[PDB]
């Protein structure tokens, strides 16, 4: 079983490796697509019907212009670039990719289910069993990312969709660095900052495992570990090695999280000798199939409200602004690669 | 309570990225 996992993963491997390496380009283009309704903004996502076939996608549309003043072109490259790569079945699906003289266009599959932050919200949190399942979806992406030298770094409830099955997908690759080794930038939601980048040291992958450890506490509890009216408040909170758990948290939630959220990353699970397994392995995944959950077998504890193809019941509502396409090529130079 | 704590904070939307 252990053979498995690593043969599986050498694969997966080999197969990211020739997409980073050759990345696919201009596959689509705009007039191909009838826009609907925007579904988020920051650029925007909106959904999008395929002419020809009638198929929707969730398209995202970041202005170039933006995108330079923010000085995020690599960011944005990097992005297009992971998600033409990966392949896994918590990772949303990137379908075409293309750009105008104003934009750039990545067209993914749509994710009818909405945001885990609003179903968490509405709810208010979401029991053990709830949380576990969600919980073992990111552990299983987070073993795929990892092995591919990949640190996420903006794990949040606002950045995993929820599919028609009411399982999980993981949308956002802005933050997400593939480095071997160590890194040093200063990224991500407070709330969810490992402490030692807080403190900046240097880090590696175990910031993951440590919002991991936010995640499921927020989950589980409604309300993330560690908050205040300001991030700075945040930051000593997170740094000072406290937490304290709702009563009724059970004891073997209670045991993960303390090692997860462990201010000394040389003693965190998921950073330990045995790796992801000390975190599979632990007695509140005792109940997880985590082949079944890898195969998408096991029945969702919430299916989400689904109408039909272009339901977007599950998101909310947004001003509409014209796509506009400049007579002019914008900042080419910057964005040859996508 | 803790609730009344978190909702007192005004970080109950969504968060962005710093
Ligand atoms: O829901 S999105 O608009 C979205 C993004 C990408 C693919 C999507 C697919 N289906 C629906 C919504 C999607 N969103 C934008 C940034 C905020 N984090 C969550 C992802």
């Amino acid at each position: 079983e252990q053979e498995s996992v690593k043969e599986f993963l050498a694969k997966a491997k080999e197969e990211f490796l020739k997409k980073w390496e050759s990345p696919s380009q201009n596959t689509a283009q705009l007039d191909h697509f009838d826009r609907i309704k925007t579904l988020g903004t920051g650029g925007r996502v909106m959904l999008v019907k395929h002419k020809e076939t009638g198929n929707h996608y969730a398209m995202k549309i970041l202005d170039k212009q933006k995108v330079v003043k923010l000085k995020q072109i690599e960011h944005t490259l990097n992005e297009k670039r992971i998600l033409q790569a990966v392949n896994f079945p918590f990772l949303v699906k990137l379908e075409f990719s293309f750009k105008d003289n104003s934009n750039l266009y990545m067209v993914m599959e749509y994710v009818p289910g909405g945001e885990m932050f609003s179903h968490l919200r509405r709810i208010g949190r979401f029991s053990e069993p709830h949380a576990r399942f969600y919980a073992a979806q990111i552990v299983l992406t987070f073993e795929y990312l990892h092995s591919l030298d990949l640190i996420y770094r903006d794990l949040k409830p606002e950045n995993l969709l929820i599919d028609q099955q009411g399982y999980i997908q993981v949308t956002d690759f802005g933050f997400a660095k593939r480095v071997k080794g160590r890194t040093w930038t200063l990224c991500g939601t407070p709330e969810y900052l490992a402490p030692e980048i807080i403190l900046s040291k240097g880090y590696n992958k175990a910031v993951d495992w440590w919002a991991l450890g936010v995640l499921i506490y927020e989950m589980a509890a409604g309300y993330p570990p560690f908050f205040a009216d300001q991030p700075i408040q945040i930051y000593e909170k997170i740094v000072s090695g406290k937490v304290r758990f709702p009563s009724h948290f059970s004891s073997d939630l209670k045991d993960l999280l303390r090692n997860l959220l462990q201010v000394d990353l040389t003693k965190r699970f998921g950073n330990l000798k045995n790796g992801v397994n000390d975190i599979k392995n632990h007695k509140w995944f005792a109940t997880t199939d985590w082949i079944a959950i890898y195969q998408r077998k096991v029945e969702a504890p919430f299916i989400p409200k689904f109408k039909g193809p272009g339901d977007t019941s599950n998101f909310d509502d947004y001003e509409e602004e014209e796509i506009r396409v400049s007579i002019n090529e914008k900042c080419g130079k910057e964005f040859t690669e996508f | 309570t803790t609730y009344a704590d978190f909702i007192a904070s005004g970080r109950t939307s969504r968060r962005d990225a710093i």
